[PDB]
């Protein structure tokens, strides 16, 4: 919190002051031209189209660069100021000097890829932080030995310098060794998995954020609409991450934790105590497969059906065979119990008409499409006892429910190879260990198309009933 | 309430068609618009999105109330909250894309500049430059303020364009874009709720029934476009 | 002879031609790319035909039949008497966007081969819009008419 | 004292405890953050916790 700082903080906002200047004028002037080509502009109708979307283009451009134009700046060996940003500003007075570089130039990259054992040509790299227009603070990081400077967040550069140990080899110069190991971690080329375990007070962090700028830059073509996703313990942590996180230029982050890799539920880390560590594991996987085959109960007393004439049909025999056929196509439940109901079906229609309509006589235009149309439909609408069987046995079911009817029932749990010690009182007190389970179930139960269906209809009946309703 | 014709200069005639003229009048300006490619431009495309009541895409939020505004801002987004005057609840608009910069005022004096803190807001003011929703402006403000949104906003893109046409055949197709109701509770009436009726007959039934007038229907009007109230005729 | 050409033409286009040897002297020492190198060309050789058109008015006397049909408000405008005899400039890509290299001839002076060729994706693309533009317009007019 | 002598300083802070005693953190919301000065009191608790 020194002088110097303020000093060249208030510098830097002049400058950045200039620049945003310059940019309000160039929005300015083609408002300005773009009113005019609206207006008249005198030639041709195609000319008119383009000039009008040449400029809006530019608009738009200038209008997001409002929002952090300049990222930081480079001081190089020859004592030449460059300043980064997503935007090139130059002046059209002195041949086109670069006051702002365009962080994808070919002259911007030693702001990416520097290091301080292969630095460019450069001394110094700048990061500022910004709100929309305004430069709270910056931080330095010099790519060589440093001494004192002001403000870094990190204080690597005061550390890096009193580094007090016995003269001889002293792990050749100590910093040197620093140095060239984030060297390493950074300008490496396997565009893979890399594991950096170190351990404590080495900035294993910092050189992560930069490996990831230096991979973001370098293919920043195949990455750039995909992201990076950083999760971490702690909110805490990731907010730290989010202040100390270079550029990513033109591209965003996104911040997590174990506890939070689901849509919509922030878990607080309840943390399941040491028996759950078998959900931390792959064996659990076989437990959902047996949980999620318990629910696709066998009927023990016969269903009654009523179709005015027809006998209970399904029983047994019949749920089993259905419910083989169903897990015999290989694909999730929720999608499965499509084929459950056009077994349970066909063999409730096919062999319930030839049997309780009349019998035999007639072996083709009675029994192949009349008796069967009356019979599928008067049991495709039959949602009062038909198909709350059928909810009864085929249930749609939610990850969100499945966990909490196995950790609490005991029987299913003991139908699922599942051991007890998971067993808690309440079934949604859901913990870290169980958000993975989650995020697993709706790849194994899927999702139906009938009832999302229906779902969306109503929901559509229902913003046009609000408002006015003659949708046909 | 028309005016005087512009063909003859004198008060229009009784039995004139003035819905055609108003529709030819600007249908023929049409060719010297900007197009889509083969909202940012703002031609043909803006006519029709008003025309229809559409929700724009760069939509902006106005205030519910008046009174003056506490902006906060963080990565890539804005949050308005607008403290009223009356002392009552204060509202927000959090998830504000920072794409969408603000809505400067350029006052007549000073500089103005951009929306900022402490300043003041009337009802139905924009926050953010873009266009608002007509059905917002509608519930807020009301109907004769939503037509004349309309008319100012068709207006500005044709004048922007070079072609004069007299805001009374923009405010013939506004008005019969804003020319019934959707009946909530139908009182002593003849009428079904959720139903469309058209505000004259709705007035006029609601109005002739005195006997027991404790309790007539109750309706609220509905932002409609020109080709959903050309299905919504009484024809 | 009526159709007159400006004397200052020369000296602006190789005024501007300085500014562009610049901008891609720039681009080959990389402190710009290949997109802000085009747009920057783009708004340089955009102003060199405001300047020949200023010179154009300037320089045409009153007595001249081709300001007189416009300043009459007649028919045309002075874009077209630039084009005729100052510069069509620049012109648009079948995309739809522009091309840095401009068309430093007029149609007196007499458009190379290359320049006749770049001129004929905006003027198809024209022949071509003009059907569906009428067809945007009517529709918009069946609509406000039922 | 560590605490308000701390004020004196221009470093963060932060002290460490078990979750019982009131005004100190666990020592699992610093998994992996740094500080200037810090405090861990009751080391015992927390190493058979």
């Amino acid at each position: 919190s020194g002088r110097d700082y303020e000093d060249e903080l208030q510098s830097e906002r002049d400058y950045v002051a200039g620049l945003y200047a310059r940019l309000d004028a160039e929005r300015a002037q083609s408002q300005r031209r773009y009113a005019a080509a609206l207006r008249e502009h005198g030639g041709t109708a195609v000319e008119r189209d383009a000039e009008v979307r040449a400029l809006a283009k530019d608009i738009a451009r200038l209008n997001v660069a409002d929002n952090g134009l300049c990222f930081g700046r480079l001081d190089t060996l020859d004592d030449a100021r460059l300043y980064i940003g997503r935007l090139g500003i130059f002046d059209r007075d002195n041949d086109f000097e670069p006051l702002l570089l365009d962080w994808r130039a070919p002259m911007a990259r030693p702001f990416y890829v520097a290091t301080a054992a292969n630095p460019e040509n450069m001394r110094r790299r700048r990061q500022f932080h910004t709100l929309g227009r305004k430069v709270v603070d910056f931080t330095d990081e010099i790519l060589g030995r440093p001494t004192g400077a002001e403000h870094d967040a990190t204080n690597d550069a005061a550390l890096l310098a009193a580094v007090n140990a016995p003269r001889g080899e002293g792990m050749r110069d100590i910093v040197a060794t620093i140095q060239a190991e984030q060297d390493q971690v950074i300008r490496l080329d396997h565009t893979g998995v890399l594991v950096i375990e170190g351990g404590p007070g080495t900035g294993k962090t910092v050189v992560a954020l930069h490996r990831v700028a230096y991979l973001l830059y370098t293919y920043r073509k195949q990455m750039e609409r995909h992201g990076v996703l950083v999760v971490g313990p702690t909110p805490a942590f990731l907010d730290h991450i989010g202040r100390v996180l270079p550029s990513l230029g033109e591209s965003d982050a996104v911040f997590m934790t174990p506890g939070d890799f689901v849509p919509g539920l922030h878990v607080t880390a309840e943390d399941t105590p040491e028996a759950a560590e078998v959900k931390g594991s792959l064996k659990i996987l076989d437990v959902l497969k047996a949980a999620v085959a318990d629910r696709q109960e066998l009927p023990s007393e016969p269903i009654p059906i009523d179709l005015s004439d027809v006998t209970m049909r399904i029983d047994a025999e019949t749920a089993k065979w259905a419910r083989d056929e169903a897990r015999k196509t290989g694909l999730p439940h929720n999608e499965a119990r499509a084929e459950f109901v056009d077994v349970v079906t066909y063999v409730v229609t096919e062999r319930a008409v030839a049997r309780i309509g009349r019998g035999w006589l007639t072996r083709d235009d009675k029994h192949a499409w009349e008796k069967m149309r009356a019979d599928v439909v008067g049991e495709l609408e039959d949602h009062e006892q038909f198909n709350a069987a059928l909810d009864a046995l085929w249930p749609i079911l939610t990850p969100e429910d499945v966990l909490a009817q196995l950790y609490t029932s005991h029987e299913r749990l003991r139908a699922a190879g599942a051991p007890e010690c998971l067993w808690r009182a309440d079934g949604e007190a859901w913990t870290v260990s169980d958000v993975p389970l989650l995020d697993e179930l709706v790849d194994l139960l899927g999702r139906n198309k009938a009832a999302d269906e229906a779902a969306e209809r109503e929901r559509r009946e229902e913003e046009a009933y609000a408002a006015g309703v003659l949708d046909l | 309430c028309y005016g005087r014709s512009m063909a003859t200069g004198k008060l229009v005639d009784i039995g004139e068609a003035v819905g055609i003229v108003a529709a030819q009048s600007i249908g023929e300006p049409g060719t010297q618009l900007t197009m889509r490619t083969f909202d940012i431009v703002g031609g043909l495309p803006r006519v029709q999105e008003l025309f229809e009541a559409r929700v724009p895409r760069n939509k902006a939020p106005i205030a519910d109330v008046a009174g003056r505004v506490r902006l906060e801002e963080s990565d890539k987004f804005f949050k308005i909250t607008i403290v009223p005057d009356d002392g009552g609840e204060e509202v927000v608009y959090d998830k504000l894309s920072k794409r969408q910069r603000l809505r400067v005022i350029t006052h007549e004096d000073g500089t103005e500049g951009v929306l900022s803190d402490g300043d003041h807001v009337e009802v139905g003011d924009q926050l953010m430059e873009g266009a608002a929703d007509p059905h917002e402006v509608l519930r807020v403000q009301g109907p004769r303020e939503v037509q004349i949104h309309l008319v100012k906003e068709v207006q500005e893109v044709y004048r922007a364009q070079g072609v004069s046409i007299h805001d009374k055949h923009i405010e013939v197709i506004v008005r019969q874009m804003l020319r019934r109701v959707t009946i909530i509770d139908s009182g002593s009436t003849e009428f079904l709720p959720g139903s469309l009726t058209e505000r004259a007959e709705f007035e006029a039934e609601n109005r002739r029934v005195v006997a027991e007038g404790g309790e007539p229907a109750a309706g609220r009007p509905v932002l409609m476009g020109i080709t959903k109230a050309s299905l919504a005729t009484d024809s | 002879a009526d159709v007159l050409v400006p004397p200052q033409k020369q000296e602006i286009l190789e005024r501007h031609e300085a500014e562009a040897d610049a901008i891609e002297r720039k681009y080959q020492r990389g402190a710009l790319n290949h997109t802000e190198r085009n747009e920057s060309l783009v708004k340089i050789w955009q102003d060199a035909t405001e300047e020949v058109g200023k010179a154009l008015e300037e320089f045409y006397p009153a007595d001249n039949p081709i300001i007189t049909i416009v300043k009459s408000g007649a028919t045309g405008n002075l874009t077209q008497t630039r084009t005729l005899a100052g510069m069509k400039g620049l012109v648009t890509n079948p995309k739809g966007e522009f091309i840095p290299r401009p068309i430093k001839s007029s149609f007196r002076e007499g458009l190379t081969v290359l320049e006749y060729f770049i001129n004929t994706h905006g003027a198809r693309k024209g022949l071509a819009d003009t059907a569906l533009r009428t067809a945007d317009s009517g529709y918009l007019t069946r609509r406000l008419v039922d | 004292e560590f605490v308000s002598e701390e004020a004196g300083r221009e470093g963060t802070s932060v002290v460490i405890g078990p979750p019982d005693v009131p005004g100190t953190v666990p020592p699992s919301e610093t998994k992996g953050l740094e500080f200037d000065a810090v405090l861990v009191v009751e080391p015992e608790r927390i190493l058979a916790d």
